[PDB]
RNA sequence: ACGGAAGGGCACCACCAGGAGUGGAGCCUGCGGCUUAAUUUGACUCAACACGGGGAAACUCACCAGGUCCAGACACAAUAAGGAUUGACAGAUUGAGAGCUCUUUCUUGAUUUUGUGGGUGGUGGUGCAUGGCCGUUCUUAGUUGGUGGAGUGAUUUGUCUGCUUAAUUGCGAUAACGAACGAGACCUUAACCUACUAAAUAGUGGUGCUAGCAUUUGCUGGUUAUCCACUUCUUAGAGGGACUAUCGGUUUCAAGCCGAUGGAAGUUUGAGGCAAUAACAGGUCUGUGAUGCCCUUAGACGUUCUGGGCCGCACGCGCGCUACACUGACGGAGCCAGCGAGUCUAACCUUGGCCGAGAGGUCUUGGUAAUCUUGUGAAACUCCGUCGUGCUGGGGAUAGAGCAUUGUAAUUAUUGCUCUUCAACGAGGAAUUCCUAGUAAGCGCAAGUCAUCAGCUUGCGUUGAUUACGUCCCUGCCCUUUGUACACACC
């Protein structure tokens, strides 16, 4: 999975203030929902991050509930550079 | 499943990967000091002056207007 | 603008995607059942389980994306839709309940027969009339069968299973 | 006004309730109404084949689901229409009012 | 490309899918729910479907 | 457990008495065989063979001939911004505007590429490794504790002589005290309520406006801003309504049926749902992101694309459809159902006008539905007709030609329409299936499949027979006694 950055910091973002994403396990649809990326961009950057202790998965019915963790956030944090303790993705 | 005997020729002819030259973009060299550009840029705006316009035979391709530019002078 | 007939065969359709994903992330918090209350301008969920803390978090946190993640998918304006987790009464009377409990122990290594009669006394001692667990598949050997646990007595046939019976 | 009430849950046990806490409502206020009409229940079905084969004894057993169905013509001020419609809601029942 | 996903599933039975389990063969199509016929009968109790006769 | 053992009792998945049939013809569809590149595959008596909701043009798709791509996450190592790598116009090549590969130079720059581990995926294997589910044993009445009495126990027992119920359904000696499950009770549905509870989303009567026959008081109609009144019929919620009630016979004369009465309802009133213990190495790994193990994992058994195939055809079967003519065929007329379905951010059901031989098309309208299609004006049907016992106006298989609609695309004709062509079949042998009142049998409609297509199924309504109420002959089922050299148990 090779992708412009431009795609892979666009999920990144929207899933620092949101906190979670969904995704419908509908493989060439090129066009998420919320987001203007492709659907197999979504799916496959988050199963990296899964895979490196970041985030955790379900399927839910082919729905991809995808939800962050507590070192997701810290990895996120550093990744987009943001300032110590700008926002939460779940922040009442 | 017993085997696959695979009669079509063995065509497993995965193409280059751009291949390595030497170091590229060049515009030319003079001395002291002026260097001008070669490879007449692209007459779209879209395209910075920084283009290369790909001259094979007889004609001229673009790498930024992906591949809509076509004149021959 | 759908037919009322339309409305509420996906008015259960609602209820069985919500039930099918409370039981699969909620599933050691002891999830013991879901309930949809529908209100003008506004949704109701009530997630009754029996950690309800531990379904929150702290400072609400846990709660928190669930509410979001169910917001998401199911095209529901911000302030539309809300999760209300309640602790489940007689969590000995819940067959849901009991039903992951039977499960991780088993994935601990806990014995079939220890694991088995564990549930069914606990049951019976939370007010049910009776209780029935089964465990079926491969048991000391590679040929797989059947072996049943149950206390008091259990009516069979007949509409109170439908009034009564939990499974 | 000429505003109409609708109830159109599966539960009657559960929307007679609804039905007769309005229609008391209306006449412990001294406004006339048109009685709860209860439209037939309209029967969905589905039929399938209990096994998740194709072999075995072809057994075809049919789950059904029914739709109770009230609605209720009242006349009442803009005041008393604001706080009956938002009032008398129950688990599993769909309520829509509209006016004239 | 323009050659991965370009032939049609705008009808037939590739069009549909179970939304539960996406399969293709035993699925019901009344009422617009999709779900097949094995997915169908064990969510019969929570969708409100009951064997009444 | 079994007996081509006995006894008692049942069953139209048994039989009688019988009704319709099937097998005999043509077709459509499934299986085998053959054939092929492949004709994907599971199921082989009941308990496989219109079954996989399997009515496959592409998709589904799993088989075949080729073409791509990688979805190899991640960790380490290696190449490496003197650049890791990605894509590309034109032509060759290619079914193919897949640079897929090739000639050429552009293009983006750390995501990548290569190797080792490790993953992922699979309608690949294993249903004899599995879960769950479904069928069968076994629609019959049966199954099991606890505490207690015979043994040297395994075991017995409860749980039956018996009368009789469909039912260890009920009931009374007597070494057992109660119970649990099953049946039943229960839920759904079916018919009665001129009594309770309401309604132009349903109706009825009357009054307004108005049409026709008559004109004389009547009859048949229409009318939404003309209202008025009511709920028998239609919808409903809570209910009432049957419990075998009343009476004569039968049996230590211990409780129903008969005989009759009453009633809407007296084969638990009819029919369904639910449906015990225990088993089958029954089916299913082709529903699943439900799975163990095995296989595979980059010219991958992963995915996708193009064209085929699952239909192919000497033959043997299964479930079926159309029939072999006057109880008829065909033509003009009369003309009656209930079960249901239906579009939104979509293009569903569409009345009405018009065009067309028809198919069908065209322009508006109505409908998220008791208001609209729908009274679904169904068909078998009843009246007038034509025909006339001729394989004939029965029968319409085969073919030939044209017009349409669905579909990107129909050629091994998707289906509809039009004309022509007109085969077997003259009631079908051994065999064999189902069936007891609105039941058989005949007749069609809706829905599920559906972009198109029923000869399938699941339901619904329509017309409505003959023969019993039986028995153990057959084939099965249940309980007791007896015999057993049987125990994967008579194959
Ligand atoms: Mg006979
Ligand atoms: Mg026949
Ligand atoms: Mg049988
Ligand atoms: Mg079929
Ligand atoms: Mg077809
Ligand atoms: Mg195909
Ligand atoms: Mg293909
Ligand atoms: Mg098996
Ligand atoms: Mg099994
Ligand atoms: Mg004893
Ligand atoms: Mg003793
Ligand atoms: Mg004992
Ligand atoms: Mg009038
Ligand atoms: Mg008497
Ligand atoms: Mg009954
Ligand atoms: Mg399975
Ligand atoms: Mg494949
Ligand atoms: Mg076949
Ligand atoms: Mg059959
Ligand atoms: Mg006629
Ligand atoms: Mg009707
Ligand atoms: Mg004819
Ligand atoms: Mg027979
Ligand atoms: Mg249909
Ligand atoms: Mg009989
Ligand atoms: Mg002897
Ligand atoms: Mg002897
Ligand atoms: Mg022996
Ligand atoms: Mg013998
Ligand atoms: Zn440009
Ligand atoms: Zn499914």
């Amino acid at each position: 999975m090779l992708m412009p950055k431009e795609d892979r910091n666009k999920i990144h973002q929207y899933l620092f203030q949101e906190g979670v994403v969904v995704a419908k396990k509908d493989f060439n649809q090129a066009k998420h929902e919320e987001i203007d990326t492709k659907n197999l961009y979504v799916i496959k950057a988050l199963q990296s991050l899964t895979s490196k202790g970041y985030v955790k998965t379900q399927f839910s019915w082919q729905y991809y509930y995808y939800t962050l963790t507590e070192e997701g956030v810290e990895y996120l944090r550093e990744y987009l550079n943001l300032p110590e303790h700008i926002v939460p993705g779940t922040y009442i | 499943r017993k085997k696959k005997v695979y009669t079509t020729p063995k065509k497993i002819k995965h193409k280059h990967k751009k291949v390595k030259l030497a170091v590229l973009s060049y515009y030319k060299v003079d001395a002291e000091g002026k260097v001008t550009k070669l490879r007449r840029e692209c007459s779209n705006p879209t395209c910075g002056a920084g283009v290369f316009l790909a001259n094979h035979k007889d004609r001229l391709y673009c790498g930024k207007c992906h591949s809509v530019y076509k004149v021959n002078a | 603008l759908i037919s009322k007939k339309r409305k509420l065969v996906a008015d259960g359709v609602f209820y069985a995607e919500l039930n099918e994903f409370f039981t699969r992330e909620l599933a050691e918090e002891g999830y013991s059942g879901v309930e949809v209350r529908v209100t003008p301008t506004k949704t109701e969920v009530i997630i009754r389980a029996t950690r309800t803390q531990d379904v929150l978090g702290e400072n609400g946190r846990r709660i928190n994306e669930l509410t979001l993640l169910v917001q998401k998918r199911f095209k529901y304006a911000p302030g539309t839709i809300v999760l209300y987790a309640e602790r489940v009464q007689d969590r000995g009377l819940s067959a849901v309940a009991q039903a992951e409990s039977m499960k991780f122990k088993l994935l601990n290594g806990l014995a079939i027969r220890r694991a088995a009669y564990g549930v069914v006394r606990y049951v019976m001692e939370s007010g049910a009339k009776g209780c029935e667990v089964v465990v079926s598949g491969k048991l000391r050997a590679a040929r797989a069968k059947a072996m049943k646990f149950a206390d008091g007595f259990l009516i069979h046939s007949g509409q109170p299973v439908n009034d009564f019976i939990d499974t | 006004i000429k505003i109409r009430i609708t109830l159109t849950s599966t539960k009657v046990k559960q929307l007679e309730n609804v039905s007769s806490n309005i229609v008391k409502n209306a006449e412990q206020h001294n406004l006339v109404k048109k009685g709860p009409v209860r439209l037939p229940t309209k029967v969905l079905k589905i039929s399938t084949r209990k096994t998740p084969n194709g072999e075995g004894s072809k057994t075809w057993e049919t789950y059904e689901m029914r739709i109770h169905k009230r609605y209720i013509d009242l006349e009442a001020p803009v005041q008393i229409v604001k706080r009956i419609t938002q009032i008398t809601i129950e688990p599993g029942v769909d309520v829509e009012v509209v006016v004239a | 490309e323009n050659v991965w996903f370009s032939h049609p599933r705008r009808y037939g039975k590739g069009s549909r899918q179970c939304r539960v389990c996406s399969s293709h063969t035993g699925l019901i199509r009344k009422y617009g729910l999709n779900i097949c016929r094995q997915c169908f009968r064990e969510k019969a109790n929570d969708i409100g479907f009951n064997k009444f006769r």
